Protein backbone atom coordinates (compact mmCIF):
# COMPACT_ATOMS: atom_id res chain seq x y z
CA UNK A 1 0.00 0.00 0.00
CA UNK A 2 1.40 3.33 1.23
CA UNK A 3 4.92 3.60 2.58
CA UNK A 4 6.16 6.58 4.53
CA UNK A 5 9.54 7.68 5.81
CA UNK A 6 10.30 10.87 7.73
CA UNK A 7 13.92 11.91 8.18
CA UNK A 8 14.24 14.52 10.94
CA UNK A 9 17.92 15.40 10.56
CA UNK A 10 20.71 14.94 8.09
CA UNK A 11 22.01 11.92 10.11
CA UNK A 12 18.78 9.91 9.57
CA UNK A 13 18.88 10.92 5.90
CA UNK A 14 22.49 9.74 5.50
CA UNK A 15 21.63 6.43 7.20
CA UNK A 16 18.71 5.89 4.79
CA UNK A 17 20.16 7.32 1.61
CA UNK A 18 21.80 4.77 -0.71
CA UNK A 19 24.07 6.91 -2.91
CA UNK A 20 25.71 4.09 -4.89
CA UNK A 21 22.41 2.83 -6.23
CA UNK A 22 21.96 3.52 -9.92
CA UNK A 23 20.27 6.95 -9.75
CA UNK A 24 19.97 7.19 -5.95
CA UNK A 25 18.00 5.09 -3.46
CA UNK A 26 16.50 5.22 -0.01
CA UNK A 27 16.12 2.59 2.69
CA UNK A 28 12.50 2.48 3.92
CA UNK A 29 11.81 0.27 6.93
CA UNK A 30 8.65 -1.73 6.68
CA UNK A 31 7.38 -4.82 8.44
CA UNK A 32 5.72 -5.92 5.20
CA UNK A 33 7.76 -8.16 2.89
CA UNK A 34 8.55 -7.31 -0.72
CA UNK A 35 10.31 -9.16 -3.57
CA UNK A 36 13.05 -7.45 -5.56
CA UNK A 37 11.93 -5.42 -8.51
CA UNK A 38 8.54 -5.02 -6.90
CA UNK A 39 7.18 -1.57 -7.62
CA UNK A 40 6.35 0.46 -4.51
CA UNK A 41 4.78 3.77 -3.67
CA UNK A 42 6.54 5.72 -0.94
CA UNK A 43 5.95 9.11 0.70
CA UNK A 44 9.32 10.61 1.58
CA UNK A 45 9.59 13.56 3.94
CA UNK A 46 12.92 15.19 3.93
CA UNK A 47 14.40 16.88 6.99
CA UNK A 48 14.55 20.63 6.95
CA UNK A 49 11.29 20.39 4.96
CA UNK A 50 7.62 19.54 5.42
CA UNK A 51 6.68 18.67 1.83
CA UNK A 52 6.05 14.99 1.27
CA UNK A 53 7.85 13.99 -1.92
CA UNK A 54 5.98 11.21 -3.83
CA UNK A 55 8.32 8.40 -4.92
CA UNK A 56 7.15 5.61 -7.21
CA UNK A 57 10.20 3.40 -6.95
CA UNK A 58 11.50 -0.15 -7.27
CA UNK A 59 12.70 -2.60 -4.61
CA UNK A 60 16.43 -3.31 -4.94
CA UNK A 61 17.22 -4.41 -1.42
CA UNK A 62 15.37 -6.67 0.96
CA UNK A 63 16.68 -6.89 4.48
CA UNK A 64 14.57 -8.97 6.93
CA UNK A 65 23.20 -5.64 9.60
CA UNK A 66 20.43 -3.21 10.81
CA UNK A 67 16.74 -2.31 10.36
CA UNK A 68 13.95 -4.46 8.86
CA UNK A 69 13.00 -2.99 5.50
CA UNK A 70 13.57 -2.40 1.79
CA UNK A 71 15.71 -0.32 -0.57
CA UNK A 72 13.63 1.84 -2.87
CA UNK A 73 15.21 2.98 -6.12
CA UNK A 74 14.23 6.40 -7.39
CA UNK A 75 12.73 6.64 -10.89
CA UNK A 76 15.13 7.81 -13.59
CA UNK A 77 12.71 10.47 -14.79
CA UNK A 78 13.16 14.11 -13.87
CA UNK A 79 10.66 13.55 -11.03
CA UNK A 80 13.11 11.21 -9.30
CA UNK A 81 16.35 12.98 -10.16
CA UNK A 82 14.64 15.87 -8.38
CA UNK A 83 14.46 14.10 -5.01
CA UNK A 84 17.99 12.73 -5.41
CA UNK A 85 19.30 16.25 -5.85
CA UNK A 86 17.27 17.57 -2.92
CA UNK A 87 18.88 14.94 -0.72
CA UNK A 88 22.42 15.33 -2.07
CA UNK A 89 22.07 19.05 -1.44
CA UNK A 90 20.94 18.47 2.13
CA UNK A 91 23.83 16.17 3.00
CA UNK A 92 26.74 18.46 2.05
CA UNK A 93 25.57 21.10 4.53
CA UNK B 1 36.35 11.09 1.00
CA UNK B 2 34.63 9.66 4.05
CA UNK B 3 32.41 7.61 1.70
CA UNK B 4 35.36 6.43 -0.35
CA UNK B 5 36.10 3.84 2.32
CA UNK B 6 32.48 2.64 2.04
CA UNK B 7 32.86 2.25 -1.73
CA UNK B 8 35.72 -0.18 -1.10
CA UNK B 9 33.77 -2.05 1.56
CA UNK B 10 31.34 -2.71 -1.30
CA UNK B 11 33.99 -3.60 -3.91
CA UNK B 12 35.72 -6.15 -1.66
CA UNK B 13 32.29 -7.68 -0.89
CA UNK B 14 31.81 -7.94 -4.68
CA UNK B 15 35.10 -9.62 -5.58
CA UNK B 16 34.68 -12.11 -2.71
CA UNK B 17 31.25 -12.87 -4.19
CA UNK B 18 32.82 -13.35 -7.63
CA UNK B 19 35.16 -15.99 -6.17
CA UNK B 20 32.94 -17.57 -3.51
CA UNK B 21 29.38 -17.99 -2.30
CA UNK B 22 27.30 -14.80 -2.21
CA UNK B 23 25.96 -14.41 -5.71
CA UNK B 24 22.86 -16.41 -6.51
CA UNK B 25 20.23 -16.65 -9.22
CA UNK B 26 16.45 -16.29 -9.30
CA UNK B 27 14.22 -17.60 -12.08
CA UNK B 28 11.12 -16.20 -13.80
CA UNK B 29 8.96 -18.32 -16.11
CA UNK B 30 8.71 -17.30 -19.72
CA UNK B 31 5.49 -18.69 -21.17
CA UNK B 32 4.71 -19.72 -24.77
CA UNK B 33 1.41 -18.08 -25.62
CA UNK B 34 1.01 -19.61 -29.06
CA UNK B 35 1.39 -23.11 -27.72
CA UNK B 36 4.70 -24.90 -28.21
CA UNK B 37 5.26 -25.26 -24.45
CA UNK B 38 8.94 -25.09 -23.64
CA UNK B 39 10.45 -25.14 -20.19
CA UNK B 40 11.85 -21.60 -20.42
CA UNK B 41 13.04 -19.37 -17.55
CA UNK B 42 14.87 -16.02 -17.45
CA UNK B 43 17.68 -15.77 -14.92
CA UNK B 44 18.13 -12.80 -12.61
CA UNK B 45 21.32 -12.17 -10.66
CA UNK B 46 21.14 -11.53 -6.91
CA UNK B 47 23.60 -10.95 -4.04
CA UNK B 48 23.12 -12.29 -0.50
CA UNK B 49 24.93 -10.92 2.58
CA UNK B 50 23.73 -12.68 5.72
CA UNK B 51 20.12 -12.89 4.62
CA UNK B 52 20.28 -9.38 3.13
CA UNK B 53 19.32 -9.86 -0.51
CA UNK B 54 20.15 -7.17 -3.05
CA UNK B 55 19.39 -6.33 -6.74
CA UNK B 56 21.98 -5.59 -9.43
CA UNK B 57 20.55 -2.12 -9.50
CA UNK B 58 22.26 -1.57 -6.13
CA UNK B 59 25.74 -2.66 -7.11
CA UNK B 60 26.23 -2.62 -10.89
CA UNK B 61 26.86 1.14 -10.70
CA UNK B 62 29.98 0.56 -8.61
CA UNK B 63 30.95 -2.58 -10.54
CA UNK B 64 31.18 -0.63 -13.79
CA UNK B 65 33.58 1.88 -12.19
CA UNK B 66 36.01 -1.04 -11.85
CA UNK B 67 35.61 -2.72 -15.30
CA UNK B 68 34.22 -5.71 -13.39
CA UNK B 69 31.04 -6.26 -15.44
CA UNK B 70 32.62 -8.85 -17.71
CA UNK B 71 33.60 -11.24 -14.88
CA UNK B 72 30.09 -10.93 -13.44
CA UNK B 73 28.34 -11.81 -16.71
CA UNK B 74 30.73 -14.77 -16.86
CA UNK B 75 29.53 -15.85 -13.43
CA UNK B 76 25.91 -15.50 -14.59
CA UNK B 77 26.35 -17.61 -17.70
CA UNK B 78 28.43 -20.21 -15.87
CA UNK B 79 26.16 -20.79 -12.87
CA UNK B 80 23.24 -20.69 -15.30
CA UNK B 81 24.70 -23.66 -17.15
CA UNK B 82 25.48 -25.50 -13.89
CA UNK B 83 21.80 -25.04 -13.10
CA UNK B 84 20.93 -26.39 -16.53
CA UNK B 85 23.11 -29.37 -15.56
CA UNK B 86 21.40 -30.04 -12.22
CA UNK B 87 18.18 -29.52 -14.15
CA UNK B 88 19.08 -32.15 -16.76
CA UNK B 89 20.04 -34.57 -13.95
CA UNK B 90 16.48 -34.15 -12.64
CA UNK B 91 15.27 -35.18 -16.10
CA UNK B 92 14.01 -31.75 -17.19
CA UNK B 93 14.79 -30.19 -20.59
CA UNK B 94 14.87 -26.65 -19.20
CA UNK B 95 16.12 -23.54 -21.00
CA UNK B 96 17.68 -20.43 -19.48
CA UNK B 97 17.55 -16.84 -20.72
CA UNK B 98 20.56 -14.85 -19.62
CA UNK B 99 21.34 -11.15 -19.76
CA UNK B 100 24.86 -10.40 -20.99
CA UNK B 101 26.59 -7.14 -21.76
CA UNK B 102 28.34 -5.79 -24.84
CA UNK B 103 31.81 -5.91 -23.29
CA UNK B 104 31.31 -9.69 -23.29
CA UNK B 105 31.19 -9.49 -27.10
CA UNK B 106 34.94 -8.81 -26.79
CA UNK B 107 35.35 -11.43 -24.03
CA UNK B 108 37.29 -14.41 -25.34
CA UNK B 109 36.94 -15.83 -21.85
CA UNK B 110 33.17 -15.73 -22.29
CA UNK B 111 33.23 -17.77 -25.50
CA UNK B 112 35.54 -20.22 -23.75
CA UNK B 113 33.38 -20.30 -20.61
CA UNK B 114 30.19 -21.03 -22.58
CA UNK B 115 31.92 -23.84 -24.48
CA UNK B 116 33.65 -25.38 -21.47
CA UNK B 117 30.52 -25.44 -19.32
CA UNK B 118 28.07 -26.83 -21.85
CA UNK B 119 30.57 -29.64 -22.36
CA UNK B 120 31.01 -30.62 -18.71
CA UNK B 121 27.34 -30.36 -17.90
CA UNK B 122 26.36 -31.90 -21.20
CA UNK B 123 23.99 -29.14 -22.20
CA UNK B 124 22.79 -28.54 -25.78
CA UNK B 125 23.53 -24.98 -26.78
CA UNK B 126 19.93 -24.39 -27.72
CA UNK B 127 19.24 -24.53 -23.96
CA UNK B 128 21.15 -21.28 -23.52
CA UNK B 129 19.71 -17.98 -24.69
CA UNK B 130 21.82 -14.86 -24.33
CA UNK B 131 20.13 -11.49 -24.64
CA UNK B 132 21.52 -8.05 -24.89
CA UNK B 133 19.66 -4.81 -25.57
CA UNK B 134 19.27 -3.27 -28.97
CA UNK B 135 20.91 -0.10 -27.58
CA UNK B 136 24.34 -1.55 -26.72
CA UNK B 137 24.29 -3.92 -29.71
CA UNK B 138 23.95 -0.78 -31.85
CA UNK B 139 26.88 0.96 -30.13
CA UNK B 140 29.10 -2.16 -30.43
CA UNK B 141 28.36 -3.81 -33.77
CA UNK B 142 31.45 -5.43 -35.30
CA UNK B 143 32.13 -7.16 -31.98
CA UNK B 144 28.46 -8.12 -31.67
CA UNK B 145 28.51 -9.86 -35.04
CA UNK B 146 31.73 -11.70 -34.14
CA UNK B 147 30.13 -12.83 -30.89
CA UNK B 148 26.78 -13.85 -32.40
CA UNK B 149 28.56 -15.96 -35.00
CA UNK B 150 30.90 -17.66 -32.55
CA UNK B 151 28.08 -18.38 -30.08
CA UNK B 152 25.42 -19.41 -32.60
CA UNK B 153 28.12 -21.74 -33.85
CA UNK B 154 27.34 -23.66 -30.60
CA UNK B 155 23.56 -23.99 -31.38
CA UNK B 156 22.99 -21.22 -28.80
CA UNK B 157 20.27 -18.66 -29.26
CA UNK B 158 21.07 -14.97 -29.34
CA UNK B 159 18.49 -12.23 -28.98
CA UNK B 160 17.76 -8.58 -28.45
CA UNK B 161 16.08 -7.13 -25.40
CA UNK B 162 14.51 -3.67 -25.15
CA UNK B 163 13.63 -4.12 -28.78
CA UNK B 164 11.22 -1.78 -30.43
CA UNK B 165 12.18 1.62 -29.06
CA UNK B 166 13.23 3.69 -32.05
CA UNK B 167 13.13 3.44 -35.83
CA UNK B 168 16.82 2.52 -36.07
CA UNK B 169 15.83 -0.96 -34.81
CA UNK B 170 14.50 -2.37 -38.07
CA UNK B 171 17.67 -0.85 -39.56
CA UNK B 172 19.83 -3.00 -37.26
CA UNK B 173 17.73 -6.05 -38.17
CA UNK B 174 19.18 -6.02 -41.68
CA UNK B 175 22.70 -6.40 -40.23
CA UNK B 176 21.85 -8.71 -37.28
CA UNK B 177 19.88 -11.97 -37.22
CA UNK B 178 18.97 -12.92 -33.67
CA UNK B 179 16.97 -15.90 -32.56
CA UNK B 180 14.48 -13.65 -30.75
CA UNK B 181 13.34 -10.11 -29.85
CA UNK B 182 12.22 -8.71 -26.50
CA UNK B 183 9.90 -5.77 -27.05
CA UNK B 184 10.59 -2.55 -25.17
CA UNK B 185 8.25 -1.94 -22.22
CA UNK B 186 7.21 1.40 -23.72
CA UNK B 187 5.59 -0.46 -26.60
CA UNK B 188 3.94 -3.33 -24.73
CA UNK B 189 2.87 -1.70 -21.47
CA UNK B 190 -0.19 0.01 -22.93
CA UNK B 191 -1.12 -2.36 -25.77
CA UNK B 192 -4.29 -3.11 -23.83
CA UNK B 193 -5.44 0.44 -24.59
CA UNK B 194 -3.81 2.22 -27.51
CA UNK B 195 -3.66 2.35 -31.27
CA UNK B 196 0.02 3.36 -31.57
CA UNK B 197 1.15 0.21 -29.79
CA UNK B 198 -0.77 -2.69 -31.38
CA UNK B 199 -0.20 -1.02 -34.71
CA UNK B 200 3.56 -1.11 -34.03
CA UNK B 201 3.51 -4.63 -32.64
CA UNK B 202 1.57 -6.43 -35.38
CA UNK B 203 3.95 -4.63 -37.72
CA UNK B 204 6.94 -6.04 -35.80
CA UNK B 205 5.54 -9.58 -35.60
CA UNK B 206 4.37 -9.64 -39.22
CA UNK B 207 7.94 -8.77 -40.19
CA UNK B 208 9.43 -11.06 -37.52
CA UNK B 209 7.64 -14.42 -37.89
CA UNK B 210 8.82 -15.34 -41.44
CA UNK B 211 12.47 -14.49 -40.74
CA UNK B 212 12.33 -17.21 -38.08
CA UNK B 213 12.70 -14.57 -35.38
CA UNK B 214 10.84 -15.13 -32.10
CA UNK B 215 8.92 -12.23 -30.59
CA UNK B 216 8.61 -11.98 -26.84
CA UNK B 217 6.81 -9.56 -24.52
CA UNK B 218 8.01 -8.47 -21.08
CA UNK B 219 6.22 -7.03 -18.06
CA UNK B 220 2.83 -8.56 -18.60
CA UNK B 221 0.52 -7.49 -15.81
CA UNK B 222 -3.11 -7.83 -16.99
CA UNK B 223 -5.26 -10.14 -19.12
CA UNK B 224 -6.21 -7.66 -21.86
CA UNK B 225 -2.51 -7.28 -22.55
CA UNK B 226 -2.26 -11.05 -23.08
CA UNK B 227 -5.26 -11.20 -25.43
CA UNK B 228 -3.74 -8.40 -27.47
CA UNK B 229 -0.32 -10.07 -27.57
CA UNK B 230 -2.02 -13.30 -28.51
CA UNK B 231 -4.32 -12.04 -31.24
CA UNK B 232 -1.09 -10.27 -32.37
CA UNK B 233 1.04 -13.44 -32.48
CA UNK B 234 3.67 -12.64 -29.86
CA UNK B 235 5.51 -15.88 -29.17
CA UNK B 236 6.50 -15.62 -25.49
CA UNK B 237 5.31 -13.63 -22.46
CA UNK B 238 6.67 -13.19 -18.94
CA UNK B 239 5.64 -11.04 -16.06
CA UNK B 240 3.84 -10.88 -12.79
CA UNK B 241 0.53 -11.86 -14.40
CA UNK B 242 2.10 -14.93 -16.02
CA UNK B 243 4.20 -15.96 -13.14
CA UNK B 244 6.41 -14.29 -10.58
CA UNK B 245 10.14 -14.55 -10.06
CA UNK B 246 11.59 -17.01 -7.54
CA UNK B 247 14.66 -19.11 -6.70
CA UNK B 248 13.11 -22.48 -7.64
CA UNK B 249 12.02 -23.75 -11.02
CA UNK B 250 8.57 -25.07 -10.18
CA UNK B 251 6.11 -23.77 -12.83
CA UNK B 252 3.87 -26.31 -14.54
CA UNK B 253 3.93 -25.11 -18.13
CA UNK B 254 2.22 -28.15 -19.69
N1 LIG C 1 12.90 -8.44 -17.02
C1 LIG C 1 11.77 -8.51 -16.31
N2 LIG C 1 11.78 -8.14 -15.04
C2 LIG C 1 10.58 -8.27 -14.45
C3 LIG C 1 9.41 -8.72 -15.01
N3 LIG C 1 8.38 -8.71 -14.07
C4 LIG C 1 8.95 -8.24 -12.98
N4 LIG C 1 10.28 -7.96 -13.14
C5 LIG C 1 11.18 -7.43 -12.12
O1 LIG C 1 11.46 -6.08 -12.41
C6 LIG C 1 12.89 -5.85 -12.53
C7 LIG C 1 13.20 -5.44 -13.94
O2 LIG C 1 14.61 -5.57 -14.22
P1 LIG C 1 15.17 -4.42 -15.19
O3 LIG C 1 14.40 -3.18 -14.88
O4 LIG C 1 15.12 -4.88 -16.62
O5 LIG C 1 16.69 -4.20 -14.73
C8 LIG C 1 17.34 -5.32 -14.14
C9 LIG C 1 18.63 -5.53 -14.93
O6 LIG C 1 19.10 -4.31 -15.47
C10 LIG C 1 19.60 -6.07 -13.89
N5 LIG C 1 19.79 -7.51 -13.95
C11 LIG C 1 18.94 -8.47 -13.48
N6 LIG C 1 19.37 -9.69 -13.68
C12 LIG C 1 20.59 -9.52 -14.31
C13 LIG C 1 21.51 -10.49 -14.76
O7 LIG C 1 21.43 -11.72 -14.69
N7 LIG C 1 22.63 -9.89 -15.35
C14 LIG C 1 22.82 -8.54 -15.48
N8 LIG C 1 23.96 -8.16 -16.08
N9 LIG C 1 21.95 -7.63 -15.06
C15 LIG C 1 20.86 -8.18 -14.48
O8 LIG C 1 19.07 -5.75 -12.62
C16 LIG C 1 17.88 -4.95 -12.77
C17 LIG C 1 16.95 -5.25 -11.61
O9 LIG C 1 16.30 -6.52 -11.83
P2 LIG C 1 15.64 -7.21 -10.55
O10 LIG C 1 16.10 -6.47 -9.34
O11 LIG C 1 15.89 -8.69 -10.58
O12 LIG C 1 14.08 -6.90 -10.72
C18 LIG C 1 13.59 -7.11 -12.03
C19 LIG C 1 12.49 -8.18 -11.95
O13 LIG C 1 12.51 -8.87 -10.72
C20 LIG C 1 9.40 -9.12 -16.36
O14 LIG C 1 8.45 -9.55 -17.03
N10 LIG C 1 10.65 -8.98 -16.95
MG1 LIG D 1 25.55 -23.30 -4.92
Amino acid sequence: GILSLALKDKPALYSAYMPFVKGGGIFVPTPKRYMLGDEVFLLLTLPDSSERLPVAGKVIWTTPNRAAGIGVQFPDGPEGEAVRNKIETLLAG
Amino acid sequence: RAEEERIERWVEQLREALVGDGFLLHYQPVLNLQGEPLELYQAFLRLERNGEMMSPNAFMAIAEEHDLVTEIDRWVVARAIRQLGERQRAGHKTHLLVRIGPNSFSDPQMIDTIREQLAVYGVPGERLWLQTPESKVFTHLRNAQQFLAAVSAMDCKVGLEQFGSGLDSFQLLAHFHPAFLKLDRGITGDIASARDSQEKIREITSRAQPAGILTMAEFVADAQSMSSFFSAGVDYVQGDFVAPTGPLMNYEFG
